[PDB]
DNA sequence: GAATAGCGGAACACATAGCCGGTGCTATACTTAACGTTAATTACTGGGA
DNA sequence: TCCCAGTAATTAACGAGAGCACCGGCTATGTGTTCCGCTATTC
């Protein structure tokens, strides 16, 4: 429970959902992200990616 | 040349001493309990991989390994102070019990940042198992009310023993998951008075002494020593009873009267009750 | 009733020197030891040192004349 | 109250005298009551009492009670701040070692015992035993021991040797060193050596060693015995709401070291085995060694989150400790921020303030107000009066405002114009209005952008604020002497509009009296804005001393240029109003009217700009539709055509003529040629689209198309965005930089379909990213260049010299890049500069260029003026205000006290975010090949023998317009001193073919030239001469390396031909790969080509220009003037023997063999002549051509960083960059002074040092100057504060520490740190009255 | 990135001469890394992790 | 005004009991722990001239 | 025998928004006294 609780409540990737549209529930789901748990970073995200 | 961290240097170090047979072990503590240091140094000396042997299963609580190591070290320590070998019996079945003690009270004393006492904390783990016990049959977090059902134990007490068992937070961990923000940013310093409210505390000195001295003498010289004020003491209405006017009825007679004229001049300067108190 | 203090900077030089000489002033005229040469138009005491500035009747060496002789009438107040 | 900050090492009884009382247990608080346990780290025996005046048994409870220790508690009651301000000390058990003085990396313990760092943590670590003055019996002294060669040492020395193990016996080394005869020791060593390294070696254990002695320190304070801990206060333990607490990090370190001293005095107690005390002092030493910092030793140790805890040093480093986040930038009362929007109403020196911001940040004015008016006899009542904010608080807030100026400031806070002051105008609103002239000086956008106020509250504030940062006193950037007020993106337009004429409008040719009845018929719609009007002006000169004469006239203007001459001024000429009147044609209005009227009519000049541009846009209607995209009626006639283009070479690439290589380059010129002629063919559609007639056929003219009128006039457009409008949009790139073959053809009134918008993408995702990551590189720069350019203040009114740099125009190649003028406006000069008619002095010998001795100049067209400058200021500790120059940002000479080094720090780091075989003579002038030898070839020509060739093009006038420079040999069409006409190729060579051309004449020989060794037969196989090639040294035998083919040449008569002049042999080594066409014993003449030889970024740039790295090919130099030679050639090291006519022969210097070297083995090389070619480190160009060669350097090379991005910089602001990285000047040879050698002490103290020696009887300091990059050169600094406000703390801390340094307070961090006024503006006069009340 | 076998060059300078030195890395979703990286003296030298 | 009496009652202190809180002790035997940069610079260390 | 090149470490990368005996010592706790204050009665 620690653990999954642990992804599902506070990870990179559990947003809150920013609610104040339709657009914006849908373009939140349909997010591809690439950060996160073996992910890179923000710092040494080089100008390939 | 060893690679010089602690753990690695101690446990290839501990394996220089030959495990003690069993009347090897009675000889040993025979010249030890009277007085000869060098059986001591190897009693104590040997069983050390007990220590790390025991002290393994009470890893990964609050205490980093070579702390209970070291830990476990002083109850082997007590352990061939106490030890008797005409029991007959082999020493770890009796130094397990004061190594094993000796990590259990250092795991209930150097964990919690505010210290509980023992049994306080056996109490609390009391309720912890029993909610470990109680969670398979509701399948869900048991209440401090199931808890409390299930042990009939008052309600409250549950609920405090559990309140205390509260993980005491860092404040240098950001919040928001965004590194910029951490709990030193939140917090306000609570008992320093601002600007604000420290200039109101003098401006309503200085007011209050103008308004006494703005008061004939004998009834600010009452109400001054009364409640310690205008550089005076907090007094007994005997006491200055004795001190000045000897009617006590008298000192509360001028009291009351110069409680009202200063009524009228607060009131004059527009200070009334819902003024001063909201 | 001031926008550029530029005639105040043509008076005295370096741009400096003009904030602590109307600093010092103003401090004459605000904890009120001192009154206005030039007449207030319900400015700040700020603007009417930067007023006097510009007609060049303070300056540091007014400034410090008229300390010093303050202080020889306050030493002629013994008696 | 204080001079100056002193750090030292802490004594182990310094330690006690900080200290209230020994923390014994560890823990912090008392459970069921909050109280302070007694006694661990938080107590009040200890650190004082929780509340104010009280004990803790409270039987002590007063302010009468004051000072007593209680006998119930022992805690003195006092005030409860008292915890910020007690410390305790923990008594360690052991000495642990000190973790900043063994792992910072020239680590302390290391070089000071001369003990490598492994073996020192081979003994801390208990690992190894080391000898403690075992005397040498057997032994040395600093030899560690193994465990069982111990073992046998014992045995064989039970005495006379004693071999500690760990931190005792660390401590027993240094409590058993001496200082002065190991100093003297390691000096007769340093004395006697001779390698290098070895040198520096014992030149920093003698430095180590010197400042050990010199500070009142000893070396085993390094060893922790009595550990401190920090006061409660600071690492407090506040509860949460609901029986919750949060602690500090601290506290869980704390009372990890106090457990593990606990069990260690426990362990000691019982007298345990020795494995066991081993390993407890091992594991305490780290808890400490944690405490005192994580992650340094080993990984760090983590809390319950999996995260390291925050140590001590944690709360000092980067961007999270105080420096930088608490000390230096703080946060601020009496501010507060909102969005912002236009209100163009204002005068520039008004700003819009909400009537709820302004309540709230003039609080306590109010409240001193509302008792001033007897409102409110007390603050309680005066503040429930601004609570419900009655009718009267509100004219209250009207005087309390009036002349109370604010500070306006936006977020990105680049230059000192992102800081103003404005006199506040109240609305009723929440957002803060602000004037449209000031939006270009703080950057600011209307689309959401936000900005804070701040209140000057003191008096002095509201007058600095009004004197230096309001905004009508800020109207010249510091950058540069450009106005920065200039009008916008609307206020043009209208302008543009306005002040235009069409062929024929209303009102045409009729006579007006006036620009008041070009009013009177405008407004009464009887003429249009465009009608060409005779009107009568007058306009007013100042041609006399101030004299405005008036002047009337009739002048052919419009009904628009008329009416907008009211605006004007009265000393303005009319001829600047009288043209078009765009963007560029305003900026230099309002210029020349603050040049000519002065500060006052130009800041009211611009609000009257403004309202009237304004106001005539209003009337412009001037909209933008759908049909003002005049795509031209050729484009499509154009697309076919490179469309068939395109094909055939596509037929023709299949058809083999051509391979990819080449088709490519043929239609990407194709392509680029048709986008050209597209974007040409629009261009005459949209500007002469009006085809209007007046009394007649039809007139051609400029368009009123509205599109172009926004490009046109330069308000907010281009010739770049229109043709990606209505021409095609071009070619377009690929992620790898490469230009995409097919280009996208359609314009944006077209439309894109779904794969040119997709190949349209990658150059936007790609400029985005720049702009993503080149904000994060230009902060990082200007936070270092303001941090090497601190303390430069200017402190005198004239340093003394006739030293400078000589200034020229800058001549690149073609053009005049950036004249003389441009370059000497505004900088004073250091020689008398006077005309070509050299008898008379022009200028003066200091006299400031402005104008009117820029135009003397100008006139009689002088090429060279030597100026004076800041990097030759001759000023300890500062520049004197006329080496500087002129204020730039202001018009007159710099006031002595302006902090120039901030203000030169932000000008060159705000642009930041805007960067990332034939010679030709292209103009009228004469031929000046400049100090070059060269002959007179085979041919008759000039054949250069030079390898500095410089040809310039000296004009009628004798100035120059186009120079270049020529390579060696290479065939004059012209010659010198003579006047060509225009494109005329005067040099030819090719860039191949290397010619090692002779000088003499007469039948050569192949002297030293034979086959086998030296040369091989690769004859001319396609014509059939017997060419006498030679092989390389790489490949030919060992027999013939230094054998060169030489050409020396003799006559027929048994006579040899030498070099003329000299009486030196004529022959020429030839070097390998060389290709000899000749033969021996024929004719060869002077200049015959004896053996044909064959062969950025723009923000890096400019942060490894100012960091000065070493470029990874340097040009390797002639570090002394002399012939040259090759010594004896090693396998890839060819040493280059510079031999001088008279110096010392033997400097030689290994070149790598495979680096293509430039030098023909023998000749005579002038000093910091290129040995190979390359780009050259600065460090090579200040040691060998001195200072104002490399200040010359780098402000070429950075200047051709911003102007190509077009940005304009004044070079003094580069030069002051240039003048702190060379503060510190290494020794060459001490002298009678108290220098070491191969220290590097600063230049500016070796500058008093010798100074007051050679005004003594004395010999000075013979100094080699040095060069350090800025985050060395700020990092090698006097005050270890501003250094330690920077980049690593760890290491200036120690380093100071260890030597006893102390900060003087002189800089303007440490000030501002300290919290003090910075020795700058007006808190200069009031450092000078300290400096000169101290010491008297 | 998706686990499996990755033959990325340096193509960088990474030498002062400008060769370039190819290395395999083998990533899976679990499990030690391993790469066989180039040596500018053309040996081929593995690291794990 | 003023003495005296009653009287609430607040509280303060003192003496106690009682109960938090720290400590010691337990006896088949038991024996060596827990997966990226980017660049620059500098100190170090094995290797070459 | 000194230079020199690969290797590893260190520094930097914007702004603002279990379980029982046992004892002792503290502390809550009755409780007395007491002291203050307040009121009420009477000369
Ligand atoms: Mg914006
Ligand atoms: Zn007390
Ligand atoms: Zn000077």
């Amino acid at each position: 429970s620690a653990a999954v609780k642990e992804f599902f409540g506070s990870s990179q990737l559990s947003q809150f959902m920013d609610q104040n549209n339709p657009l914006s529930e849908i373009t939140h789901k349909r997010r591809i992200s690439a950060l996160g748990p073996g992910g890179l970073t923000r710092e040494r995200a080089g100008f390939e990616v | 040349q060893r690679v010089l961290d602690a753990t690695q240097l101690y446990l290839g170090e501990i394996g220089y001493s030959p495990l003690l047979t069993a009347e090897e072990e009675v000889y040993f503590a025979r010249r030890a309990l009277r007085g000869d240091v060098a059986s001591r140094r190897r009693m104590i000396e040997s069983n050390l991989r007990l220590v790390v042997k025991i002290a393994r299963r009470y890893g990964n609580r609050g205490l980093a390994l070579l702390d209970l190591i070291e830990e476990g070290n002083l109850g082997l320590i007590r352990a061939v102070e106490k030890f008797d070998p005409e029991r007959g019996f082999r020493f770890s079945t009796y130094a397990t019990w004061w190594i094993r003690q000796t990590i259990e009270r250092a795991i209930m004393n150097q964990t919690r940042t505010i210290r509980l006492p023992i049994h306080i904390v056996k109490e609390l783990n009391v309720y912890l198992r029993t909610a470990r016990e109680l969670s398979h049959k509701l399948d869900h977090e048991p209440s401090a009310e199931e808890i409390a059902e299930q042990l009939d134990k008052p309600v409250d007490d549950v609920s405090r023993m559990l309140r205390l068992n509260e993980r005491i937070t860092s404040v240098d961990t950001p919040l928001g998951g965004d590194s910029e923000k951490a709990l030193l940013d939140i917090l306000a310093d609570e008992k320093e008075n601002g600007p604000e409210d420290t200039t109101q505390d003098d401006d309503m000195k200085q007011s209050i002494v103008k308004w006494l001295f703005e008061l004939n003498a004998k009834q600010r010289e009452v109400l001054a020593r009364r409640f310690g004020l205008l550089g005076y003491e907090a007094a007994t209405l005997e006491d200055v009873g004795r001190e000045i006017g000897l009617t006590r009825e008298r000192v509360r007679q001028i009291q009351v009267e110069g409680l009202r004229r200063l009524r009228e001049i607060l009131q004059t300067q527009g200070l009334n009750i819902e003024a001063l108190f909201r | 009733a001031r926008v550029t203090v530029q005639d105040a900077v043509e008076k005295i030089g370096n741009r400096f020197d003009l904030v602590l000489v109307a600093a010092r002033r103003a401090r004459q005229m605000q904890v009120g030891g001192k009154d206005p040469l030039v007449p207030e138009e319900n400015d700040k005491t700020t603007v009417i040192a930067l007023r006097e500035i510009e007609e060049g009747l303070i300056n540091n060496q007014i400034l410090d004349v008229r300390e010093r002789q303050e202080q020889q009438e306050q030493e002629a107040a013994e008696l | 109250e204080f001079d100056a900050i002193k750090i030292a090492l802490a004594s182990p009884d310094m330690i006690r005298s900080w200290s209230f009382g020994e923390v014994k247990k560890p823990e912090t608080i008392n459970y069921r009551t909050f109280k302070p346990e007694r006694d661990g780290l938080f107590c009040a025996r200890i650190f004082g009492p929780v509340k104010d005046y009280e004990c803790l048994c409270g039987k002590y409870k007063r302010l009468k009670h004051r000072g007593v220790i209680c006998e119930k508690c022992g805690v003195e009651v006092t005030q409860t701040k008292v915890r910020r301000e007690r410390m305790g000390h923990i008594e360690l058990a052991s000495p642990t070692a000190h973790i900043w003085f063994l792992k910072s990396l020239p680590s302390r313990i290391g070089l000071l015992l001369d003990m490598p760092l492994r073996d020192i943590e081979r003994v801390l670590y208990f690992e190894s035993y080391v000898v403690i003055e075992g005397g040498m019996t057997n032994l040395e002294r600093q030899q560690i021991l193994t465990e069982e060669q111990y073992l046998d040492a014992l045995e064989e020395f039970g005495d006379e040797f004693d071999a500690k193990m760990g931190a005792e016996a660390i401590q027993a080394l240094l409590k058993s060193m001496d200082l002065e005869q190991e100093c003297e020791q390691l000096r007769e060593e340093l004395n006697e050596t001779n390698s290098e390294t070895k040198r520096k070696k014992l030149t920093k254990r003698i430095k180590l060693l010197e400042a050990f002695v010199q500070s009142g320190n000893k070396p085993e304070w390094m060893i922790l015995t009595v550990l401190p801990v920090l006061p409660p206060d600071l690492r407090p333990l506040v509860p949460l709401d609901g029986g919750r607490f949060a602690t500090s990090d601290l506290n869980d370190l704390y009372r990890r070291v106090i457990n593990r001293n606990n069990r260690l005095k426990r362990l000691l107690d019982l007298a345990a085995p020795d494995i066991i005390v081993r390993n407890e002092k091992r594991m305490l030493q780290e808890a400490v060694d944690a405490l005192l910092d994580n992650g340094r030793r080993g990984r760090a140790i983590t809390g319950s989150n999996k995260r390291p805890l925050k140590s001590l040093a944690d709360m000092i480093k980067g961007k999270q400790g105080r420096f930088r986040q608490n000390l230096l930038g703080k946060r601020v009362d009496y501010s507060g921020r909102s969005v912002i929007t236009v209100g163009p109403y204002l005068r520039l020196h008004q700003c819009g303030l909400p009537k709820k911001m302004a309540l709230e940040l003039f609080k306590p004015f109010i409240y001193g107000k509302l008792e001033l008016r007897g409102l409110a006899t007390t603050i309680k009542a005066a503040k429930k009066m601004v609570e419900r904010e009655e009718a009267v608080v509100w004219d209250i807030l009207d005087e309390v405002i009036r002349e109370h100026p604010v500070l306006l400031n936006r977020a990105p806070t680049l230059h000192r114009l992102g800081i103003q002051a404005f006199e506040p105008v109240l609305i009723e609103g929440k957002a803060i209005q602000l004037h449209p002239l000031v939006c270009a000086a703080y950057n600011a956008d209307f689309d959401g952008d936000q900005m804070a106020v701040h209140v000057p509250l003191t008096l002095e504030a509201q007058l600095e604020a009004r004197a230096l940062m309001m905004s009508t006193n800020n109207i010249l950037s510091p950058a540069n002497g450009e106005p920065i007020i200039v009008p916008s993106q609307d206020v043009v337009l209208g302008l543009y509009y306005m002040t235009r004429d069409c062929v024929n409008a209303k009102g045409e040719g009729m006579v007006l009296t006036g620009p008041k009845e070009a009013e009177r018929l405008y407004r009464s719609g009887l003429a249009s804005l465009h009608a060409r009007v005779k009107v009568r002006i007058t306009e007013y000169e100042k041609d006399a001393n101030g004299e405005l004469v008036a002047k009337t006239s009739l002048k052919d203007t419009t009904v628009g240029r008329a009416i907008l001459w009211m605006i004007v001024p009265k000393g303005l000429p009319y001829s600047i109003v009288n043209q078009a009147l765009g963007k560029k044609a305003i900026s230099k209005m309002l210029n020349t009217c603050y040049r000519i009227l002065g500060l006052k009519p130009t800041v009211i000049f611009a609000d009257q700009i403004m309202y009237t541009g304004f106001a005539y846009a209003a009337r412009s209607g001037a909209s933008v539709g759908i049909d003002d995209m005049v795509i031209p009626e050729k484009k499509h006639e154009i697309i076919s055509e490179a469309e068939a283009e395109v094909a055939e070479i596509q037929e023709q690439f299949q058809s083999g003529l051509v391979t990819a290589g080449e088709r490519y380059n043929k239609v990407i010129d194709i392509w680029a040629a048709a986008n050209d002629r597209v974007s040409k063919a629009m261009m005459d559609n949209l500007q002469t689209e009006t085809v209007i007639n007046r009394d007649g056929q039809e007139e051609k003219q400029v368009s009123f198309n509205s599109i172009y009128m926004m490009a046109d006039s330069g308000a907010r457009g281009s010739a770049a965005q229109i043709r990606q409008l209505a021409g095609m949009r071009g070619l377009m790139a690929k992620p790898d930089g490469s230009i995409i073959e097919t280009p996208i053809t359609a314009n944006f009134r077209e439309g894109l379909n779904v794969l040119q918008y997709f190949i349209s993408t990658h150059g936007a995702r790609k400029g985005l990213a720049d702009t993503a990551l080149k904000t994060a590189n230009s902060g990082y720069l200007t936070r270092r260049l303001v941090d090497v350019a601190q303390d430069l203040v200017v402190t005198e009114d004239d340093c003394g010299t006739h030293e400078g740099i000589m200034m020229t125009p800058v001549i690149e190649g073609g053009d005049v890049k950036e004249p003389l003028r441009d370059r000497v406006l505004g900088r004073v000069t250091a020689e008398d500069v006077l005309k070509p008619g050299t008898a008379d002095i022009l200028v003066p010998r200091n006299t400031l260029l402005h104008e009117q001795w820029c135009d003397l100049l100008e006139e009689n067209s002088v090429d060279a003026v030597k100026v004076r400058s800041v990097v030759s200021c001759d000023t300890d500790f500062g520049v004197c205000a006329h080496c500087y120059g002129r204020d730039l940002a202001r018009g007159h000479i710099i006031n002595k006290g302006e902090a120039i080094g901030v203000i030169a720090a932000q000008s060159i780091g705000e642009p930041g975010t805007q960067l990332t075989s034939s010679i030709q003579v292209k103009n009228k002038g004469s031929i000046k090949l400049s100090n070059v030898k060269s002959v007179v070839n085979s041919s008759g020509k000039l054949v250069i023998t030079s390898r500095n060739t410089e040809l310039k093009l000296i004009d009628e006038f004798g100035r120059t317009k186009e120079s270049y420079k020529v390579p060696y040999g290479a065939v004059l069409a012209k010659g010198d001193g003579e006047q060509v006409a225009g494109g005329e190729t005067v040099a030819n060579w090719d860039p191949h073919t290397m010619p090692v051309i002779t000088e003499v004449s007469g039948f050569v020989r192949f002297t030293d030239m034979i086959d086998g060794q030296t040369i091989t037969r690769q004859t001319d196989e396609l014509t059939g001469l017997s060419s006498l090639v030679v092989l390389d040294s790489a490949e030919r035998t060992a027999g013939g390396k230094d054998l060169r083919p030489a050409l020396k040449i003799v006559d027929a008569q048994g006579n040899d031909v030498l070099i003329p002049g000299t009486d030196m042999p004529a022959q020429y080594f030839l070097p390998g790969k060389a290709i000899v066409q000749l033969e021996d014993g024929v004719q060869i003449s002077s200049g015959d080509t004896l053996a044909r030889i064959p062969q950025t970024g723009g923000l890096p740039r400019v942060a490894d220009l100012f960091e000065a790295r070493r470029p990874k090919e340097p040009a390797i130099l002639a570090e002394i003037s002399g012939i040259v030679s090759f010594g004896k050639e090693t396998k890839g090291k060819r040493r280059l023997v510079i031999t001088p006519v008279d110096g010392s022969d033997p400097y030689e210097e290994m070149i790598p063999k495979w680096r293509q070297l430039n030098v023909f083995e023998g000749e005579r090389v002038e000093r910091g002549d290129v040995i190979s070619d390359g780009p050259e480190a600065p460090h090579d160009i200040l040691r060998l051509r001195g200072v104002h060669a490399v200040t010359r350097y780098i402000v070429n090379e950075v200047q051709d960083v911003y102007r190509l991005q077009g940005v304009k910089i004044n070079d003094k602001h580069i030069e002051v960059i240039v003048r702190q990285m060379l503060r510190k000047a290494t020794i060459v040879n001490a002298g009678s002074s108290d220098f070491l050698e191969g220290e590097q002490v600063e230049y500016s103290r070796v500058k008093i040092a010798n100074r007051e020696l050679e005004a003594n009887g004395k010999v000075g300091a013979t100094y080699s100057r040095d060069l350090l990059g800025i985050t060395k050169a700020s990092l090698a600094t006097e005050s270890f504060i501003s250094a330690a406000s920077f980049q690593e703390t760890t290491r200036v801390l120690t380093e100071a520490a260890v030597a006893g340094k102390r900060d003087e307070l002189r800089g303007l961090k440490e000030n501002v740190i300290v919290g003090r006024l910075i020795p700058a503006g007006t808190g200069y006069a009031y450092h000078q009255d300290r400096m000169r009340r101290r010491a008297a | 990135r998706s686990p499996g076998v990755f033959f990325d060059s340096d193509k960088g300078k990474t030498h002062s001469s400008g060769k370039v030195l190819y290395n395999a890395r083998i990533i899976p979703y679990r499990g030690s890394w391993l790469d066989f990286e180039f040596d500018p003296k053309d040996n081929l030298f593995v690291r794990i992790d």
